[PDB]
């Protein structure tokens, strides 16, 4: 059994006034682009590569969980940083 | 309480060297002189005297229950 | 100078000093002690005045106050309108069944005021209030201070340690009670709760009424989460400590978290700590969570204002006692309740580690002074609310009233007396609810016995419980509590003793502590603002955070220097410095356990040689043991102070050039062997024994018998056992000495030869020489004593003398004869089972006996008759019998390792194998006893006795001695002619011929223990019968039977005997005959003369069955009937 | 990422609550008893961090140096000073994952430098 | 012992024998050994005949 | 139903009554003053 | 096997020691001494016999 607090390393909420400023400097947010208050998580990659999971299965874990009242952006396994960023649609 | 009067081993009289032992010891003697100046060559008869308390002399100081 | 390689006898040396200057029962007289010199007199100045009205008014009322002060106590008194009053001699008290108390005396000062504003009050001297009774060799004690020769005029034993009370001629002896260690916070997480974390501190004021009111800050374990809540007496619900601190004063938030976290930049405790303060945003103001918690209280108040009074009460007075109650303690309880948080927060965080409930620096030994101060503040404050009552009743009618009259001086009395000679620690109502244990009678069978019965500690948790970690040997017990020693039975780690240097501090006012240390540099709490306290150090004293210091180096090393020199602070006051959490603790309360420790410097000791030399030559220059404590060689060191410093098992092995391992040594010990007890500091090479051996012989040398007090023969006592012949060990710990063991000792240094014989020591057993027994090996004598006293009613009096046949009517079929005609034997009779000793009949409304009957099997001598007047005036008898005690066969026999037998067979001197010599063995026993107990520690023993009594030297068995061992013993017995094992070439008794293995043989110190045979032999054919349900009675006194159980029972089930079954159960115990109808099962009545057999509620009188019925099937089915329940037995 | 620390009301001195002015689409943290406001500056309301990778010298503090319990070596010395001897010890903190690293303090008091190895 | 001492002399190994006798911190540790199985001798008793 | 004699023996002065027969005779000490009471006062209230 | 045990918390204090999959590291590093302090008594019991 695995929950989502095994992999991650730390989590964090900011107030982004547009998702297109990307208070947190993220080009892969810039190249990826509604609420202003997000959900941040880092994963780590240790955990991760053990239990072979990939951010579009982590993903698809929350829209069938809780629907589309959100939208996950995560970022693509090539950076050193995982990244997936958590809105509230309306 | 008192000396046994002979060696619970060997039966030799022991009861009649407590006092003489006693007195031996009051002198320039260790015990393991004393002991063989008594006539004791056996450890078992040894033992009688080198491992004895004296309590009679405890006991001798409460007052009797009569006079 | 420094003492190199004589530090064998130096230690030795010091150790004498302080069992010189301190006896074995230390603590228990220190404790007593300190109890009638100061607690029963604060007991009795803080109990507050009494005023009291008339009925309100009499037509269309003035008190008083009654206010008493300055106790007095003087020495025991004993006589009674008979003849002028005179003091009772202990031994008196013994003989006469008398209570050895003390009476103490109060004066008061009643002031009335009653019109016309004219006060005049009446001052009555010495008031008598009862008669406390009073420890043996206290300092009010009638023994205190008397010399050995003193003592034996009033034949009491110089040896006897005293530290034990006699209460109707019985002593007593207080058991020390564990307990948790109050006014210090612990953090637990219990781990099935709905909550995680939860910080406890039970809180006492310095011996107040209240009881110890505990409160618990707690965290949720799992929206938002982890919310803080804290329970609090007398409050039904837990309340969230932000409503706490808001009711408490503190109406903003910041100056809320000023006191539970004090450095605002540390965010992982902001994240923790706001989840409880976004709960109680709807509370603002003082007066709303004061309503808050009154709604939550006990006994809520109907209106606002009384929640509102309610409330501040609990606050004032119930929560944190001992941090204040006064007019302004806000701060201070809000500072310490803050401090509580934080401590449940760090645990929460990891920051620090949860606290350990069986580390006994979290305990506190309640002794006989503090005992007594807890269960006479109960019985005074009952003696102050009827002395209220009875003024009350004369007040109503406003008469006048007599203090005299309305002081009950029974009560406090009575109730000291029942506590003490029962053991239920309470009020005499609640004999159920109080504790029970406290108070034991005193083992007199030996003086090791007697001595570790006067050392010993209780933890009062429940027995029988699954939870085997209370009972486990914890860390903290190294050198203070005994690890061998400790009963086998359902009272495993509950009950232990206490170490031989272990001493339990006595308690002392902190206050002088406090004017020293507010002198320095430091800061009380109302001073200063929080701003500041983050980088400083928290200073607790007795529990209570007193203040703030910014240096806590140079404050450790001056409270050390204070200590060290005696000026302000005692040696028992124990200060701790934690380090890495930067709480700094003083200690002085009651209860403490703590042993002596030398003091290391930089690398090197201060005892010196000039000490040891200037101490050797005691009793010209009395250098005692408090002169080495104020010369600040020695410390008192508990095991919060343990837990803080670095001690040295050896200076010379652990302080020197080597491979660095500490070099930072702060203490060292004075001996290693000093861990051990009082039982097993007698055991000779203990570190060579397994563990369950030293524990097996801790708990028999309390058996073995021997001279168990000098003075045995003017002590009237039942089940005194002494031996003929005791004698010291020939090899001997040097820590006997100071048991005092080799002026009482209990055993004979027999030769053992551990081999295979015959076969009759096969299964642990053991085979005696016949003719050692008959020269008087191991022979001893019981006393036994009889005692009573005549009398009850009107008419039917008691009274000694022979009953005659003809005037008195139930007799046995005994022969008086041996009775004289005032109705007791005389001194020096031989007597036997069922033979009268004491003639008492009672008159009859001719006569009936009560005559006392020698009991069964007994067959022994009358020793001593007494005849005296107990404390109604009634002619009262006591009588001892001598019975000498043979070894036979199946008396039980054990060593000095736990290695126990009871005798299978006694050979004579000709049957017994022999040396060369004609030495043979006083004892063989089995070799296959060793290889699975291993007890080399017995092997060596029976080495160096050998050793021993060869050279002429005492065995020298020092547990850690290491300067002693196998190789050097061997060496040693070499020069002497023997083998250097031990062995030795036997011959066989029987044949001569020479056993062809070599027979391990020497001198061992066996002893014989309490266990005859004759005392545990009986038989039964249809003896007495039990009154209830006819069955055979229980018990070997009571002729009763064995129990056939439910075990036996299942055991016949599966071996299918089913006649022998019923055969046990049916007609071995208890064949009846019942009669019941065949229409209802019910038994029916039965008239067998006339054979009428009728039925009841039938009216049958014809169909009527008999039924064979255990009785107590019969008796079970009429309990069933008594309940409604209708067993019908239809017999088709 | 960072932590976020709690400050308070100047004007009641209570905890400030995280608040959207919807108009100008901007971070305020509002206090509830009065009408208070301030802009903040971190932008972030709240950290978690689940691994808890810790820092543990910062919790550690100079004046264990004077520890008669605890170990002491010559073998690493200290950095800034150079002072031949050093205290060292274990975490000697609870929910430590997995570590017997040693943390290291510097005796001659006025330095109480922590390093670790 | 030194805070934080994992030797075997420091935790209860006994490199002694029952013939060179034990230095008394392993006369210690083996009496808190020994009285483990001691407590759950008369522990196991009340759950096993029952 | 009182149960019998041998079901709670009374032992001599130890007469000695048994601990059932002292609830037994409390039984019968307010079974007669609640009858009693119930005839002769009918008050409804000490009745309950 | 003194030596052995000194130096295997040397390397669990120089961050040396990697843990046993299935175990972290204090009981990776209590297993290893446990092993060594086992097989140093097995061998010492076989000498005697010997």
């Amino acid at each position: 059994h695995t929950t989502l607090r095994k992999v991650t390393a730390n989590t964090a909420i900011y107030y982004d006034p547009n998702p297109q400023s990307t208070v947190v400097a993220e080009d892969q947010e810039w190249v990826n682009v509604i609420s202003p208050w997000l959900l941040r998580v880092e994963l780590d990659r240790k955990h991760m590569t053990d239990r072979k999971l990939t951010m579009e299965q982590i993903a698809e874990k929350i829209n069938a969980g809780f629907g589309d009242d959100l939208n996950c952006i995560f970022n693509d396994d090539n950076a050193e940083k995982l990244v997936l960023r958590i809105r509230i649609m309306n | 309480m008192i000396i046994p009067v002979r060696c619970f081993t060997c039966g030799k009289i022991v009861g009649n060297k407590w006092e003489a032992y006693l007195g031996l010891l009051q002198a320039e003697y260790t015990e393991g002189d004393a002991l063989d100046a008594l006539g004791l060559k056996r450890y078992c008869c040894r033992r009688m005297l080198l491992a004895h308390v004296d309590l009679i002399e405890k006991l001798l100081n409460y007052a009797p229950l009569e006079k | 100078e420094i003492t190199p390689d004589l530090w064998q006898e130096a230690c030795w040396i010091v150790i004498s000093s302080y069992f010189d200057e301190k006896g074995l029962v230390r603590q228990q007289l220190d404790s007593f002690d300190e109890f009638i010199q100061m607690s029963v007199q604060r007991i009795v100045e803080d109990a507050p005045p009494i005023d009291l009205q008339a009925e309100a008014q009499h037509a269309s009322p003035p008190r008083y106050l009654l206010k008493f002060e300055q106790i007095y106590l003087s020495k025991p008194t004993h006589w009674e309108r008979d003849g002028a009053p005179s003091p009772m001699m202990p031994n008196e008290a013994r003989l006469r069944n008398l209570t050895y108390s003390a009476p103490l005396y109060v004066d008061i000062t009643k002031t009335v005021i009653k019109e016309g504003e004219e006060q005049l009050q009446t001052q009555h001297q010495k008031t008598f209030i009862g008669k406390i009774p009073i420890m043996l060799r206290s300092t009010y004690c009638l023994l205190n201070g008397l010399t050995d020769r003193d003592l034996c005029e009033l034949n009491e034993c110089p040896l006897d340690p005293g530290g034990y009370f006699i209460i109707n001629g019985s002593e007593k002896v207080l058991i020390a009670q564990e307990k948790m260690a109050t006014n210090t916070v612990y953090v637990f997480a219990k781990k099935d709760s709905k909550y995680a974390y939860t910080g406890e501190c039970r809180s006492c004021l310095e011996n107040s009424s209240r009881p110890t009111s505990t409160i618990w800050v707690s965290m949720l374990a799992r929206a938002i989460g982890q919310r803080i809540v804290a329970t609090l007496p007398y409050i039904k619900q837990e309340v969230p400590i932000i409503i706490v601190f808001r009711a408490l004063g503190f109406v903003s938030d910041r100056d809320i978290l000023e006191h539970i976290i004090y450095d605002f930049e540390d965010p992982e405790m902001m994240e923790m700590v706001k989840p409880s303060l976004d709960e109680a945003f709807v509370i603002q103001e003082q007066n709303v969570a004061l309503n808050f918690i009154g709604s939550r209280g006990a006994k809520p108040g109907v209106t606002k204002e009384k929640r509102i009074k309610y409330a501040k009460e609990v606050l004032q007075k119930e929560m944190l006692p001992h941090v204040g109650v006064s007019d302004f303690c806000e701060t201070k309880k809000a500072y310490f309740l803050g401090y509580m948080v934080h401590r449940l927060l760090l645990a929460a965080l990891g920051r620090r580690e949860l606290d350990d409930r069986d580390h006994y620096g979290n305990k506190r030994l309640d002794l006989a002074g503090p005992l007594l101060a807890f269960l006479f503040r109960g019985m005074f404050k009952n003696l102050l609310k009827e002395v209220r009552i009875y003024a009350q009743k004369f007040i109503d009618r406003g008469k006048d009233f007599n203090l005299e009259l309305a002081i009950k001086t029974r009560i406090i009395s009575d109730g000291l007396k029942y506590s003490l000679a029962t053991g239920n620690w309470g009020d005499q109502k609640k004999a159920h609810q109080a504790r029970a244990g406290v108070s034991q009678v005193l083992n007199r069978l030996t003086f090791a016995s007697t001595l570790s019965h006067l050392r010993r500690l209780n933890s009062p948790i429940g027995r029988d419980g699954k939870l085997a970690k209370p009972r486990q040997l914890h860390n903290t017990l190294w050198g203070m509590v005994c690890p061998a020693e400790t009963p086998e039975g359902h009272a495993v780690g509950l009950v232990k003793n206490l170490a031989l240097m272990a001493y339990i501090s006595v308690g002392s006012q902190p206050s002088p502590i406090l004017e020293f240390l507010e002198e320095w540099s430091m800061e009380n709490l109302e001073e200063i603002s929080p701003a500041a306290i983050a980088d400083a150090t928290k200073i607790f004293v007795n529990g209570c955070w007193v203040g703030i210091h910014k240096d806590p180096e140079q404050l450790m090393n001056t409270l050390r220097k204070l200590r060290r020199q005696m000026d302000i602070i005692v040696s028992e006051v124990s200060m701790i410095r934690d380090i890495r959490e930067r709480e700094i603790r003083i200690y002085t309360d009651a209860g403490r356990i703590c042993r002596p420790l030398l003091i290391v410097e930089k690398q090197k000791l201060l005892l010196k040689k000039r000490h040891i030399d200037q101490l050797k030559e005691r009793e010209y220059n009395n250098y005692s043991w408090q002169d080495l404590v104020a010369s600040g060689v020695v410390e008192y060191i508990d095991t919060l102070e343990e837990e803080t410093v670095m001690l040295a098992m050896t200076p010379d092995d652990l302080q020197e050039k080597e491979v660095a391992y500490c070099s930072t040594y702060t203490h060292c010990e004075i001996h290693p062997s000093m861990i051990l007890g009082v039982c097993a500091s007698i055991i000779p090479f203990p570190d060579h024994n397994q563990s369950p051996r030293n524990t097996y012989q801790s708990a028999m040398g309390k058996q073995a018998m021997g001279v168990y007090i000098t003075n045995f023969h003017v002590r009237m006592d039942t089940l005194a056992h002494v031996l003929y012949y005791p004698q010291k060990p020939l090899v001997t710990t040097r820590s006997m000495e100071y048991l005092r063991f080799r002026e009482l000792p209990a055993g004979i240094n027999s030769i053992v030869a551990i081999a295979s014989y015959t076969g009759y020591n096969q299964e642990d057993s053991v085979i005696m020489n016949r003719s050692a027994v008959d020269r008087g090996f191991f022979r001893s004598v019981f006393y036994r004593s009889y005692k009573e006293q005549e009398s009850k009613g009107f008419d039917q009096e008691e009274v000694f003398e022979k009953p005659t046949r003809e005037t008195c009517q139930g007799m046995r079929h005994a022969i008086y004869d041996k009775l004289d005609d005032d109705g007791l034997i005389a001194p020096g009779v031989r007597v036997s089972g069922d033979d009268v000793i004491i003639g008492k009949t009672v008159t009859l409304p001719t006569k009936r006996d009560c005559s006392t009957f020698l009991r069964t099997s007994e067959t022994g001598i009358v020793d001593q008759v007494m005849v005296t007047l107990n404390q109604e005036g009634y002619k009262f008898c006591k009588i001892r019998v001598r019975s000498v005690r043979i070894p036979q066969i199946g008396d039980k026999f054990a060593s000095r390792h736990g290695q126990k037998g009871t005798c299978g067979i006694q050979y004579r001197q000709e049957d017994m194998p022999f040396t060369c010599e004609g030495i043979t063995p006083d004892i063989i026993i089995n070799p296959h006893a060793i290889p699975s107990r291993m007890t080399i520690g017995h092997l060596i023993e029976c080495l160096q006795g050998k050793v021993s009594a060869n050279k002429g030297e005492i065995g020298d068995a020092t547990p850690f001695n290491d300067a002693v061992n196998v190789q050097k013993i061997s060496n040693l017995l070499s020069d002497y002619g023997y083998h250097l094992r031990g062995n030795e070439v036997l011959y066989n008794g029987f044949t001569g011929r020479k056993i062809t293995s070599q027979i391990f043989i020497g001198p061992t110190y066996y002893q014989r223990l309490k266990h005859m045979v004759d005392d545990k032999i009986h038989s039964r054919a249809r003896g007495p019968i039990q009154i209830l349900n006819r069955q055979p009675m229980e018990g070997r006194s009571r002729d009763g039977g064995l129990r056939f159980g439910e075990m036996e029972r299942d055991c016949q089930i599966a071996h299918g005997a089913a006649q022998f079954l019923r055969e046990r159960l049916f007609e071995a115990s208890d064949p009846y005959q019942v009669h019941v109808c065949n229409l209802c099962g019910i038994m029916a009545i039965a008239n067998t003369r006339t054979h009428t057999y009728e039925c009841r509620g039938c009216r049958n009188k014809t169909q009527i069955s008999l039924v064979r019925m255990p009785y107590a099937c019969k008796l079970l089915f009429q309990e069933l009937m008594s309940m409604s329940i209708a067993p019908r037995m239809m017999s088709v | 990422p960072g932590f976020v620390g709690i400050r308070f009301c100047q004007e009641c001195n209570n905890m400030l609550y995280p608040k959207e002015d919807k108009e100008n689409r901007i971070l305020l943290y509002a206090c509830r008893n009065c009408d208070y406001q301030q802009e903040a500056d971190n932008s972030c309301i709240y950290v978690n961090k689940i691994t808890h990778e810790v820092d543990e010298l910062t919790q550690i503090i100079a004046d264990v140096s004077q520890d008669p319990t605890l170990p002491r070596t010559e073998d690493h010395p200290c950095q800034k000073c150079g002072h031949k001897e050093a205290v060292f010890f274990q975490s000697h903190s609870a929910r430590a994952e997995d570590a017997m690293r040693l943390y290291y303090v510097c005796t001659a008091p006025h330095c109480g430098h922590r390093w670790t190895e | 012992f030194i805070k934080d001492d994992y030797g075997p002399e420091s935790r209860g190994f006994v490199e002694n024998s029952y013939l060179a006798g034990l230095t008394p911190t392993e006369f210690f540790f083996h009496a808190m050994g020994g009285r483990e199985g001691l407590i759950d001798t008369a522990v196991k008793t009340a759950e096993t005949g029952y | 139903p009182v149960p019998p004699l041998s079901v709670r023996p009374a032992v001599v002065m130890q007469r000695n009554q048994d601990d059932l027969t002292h609830k037994l005779a409390d039984i019968v000490k307010i079974n007669n003053q609640l009858r009693r009471n119930e005839q002769n006062g009918a008050a409804a209230h000490v009745i309950a | 096997a003194k030596q052995d045990v000194i130096e295997v918390i040397e390397k669990a204090h120089n961050n040396e020691l990697e843990p046993t999959p299935g175990n972290t590291l204090r009981q990776t590093f209590e297993n290893q001494v446990n092993r060594i302090l086992n097989d140093a008594r097995d061998k010492t019991g076989s000498s005697a016999q010997k």
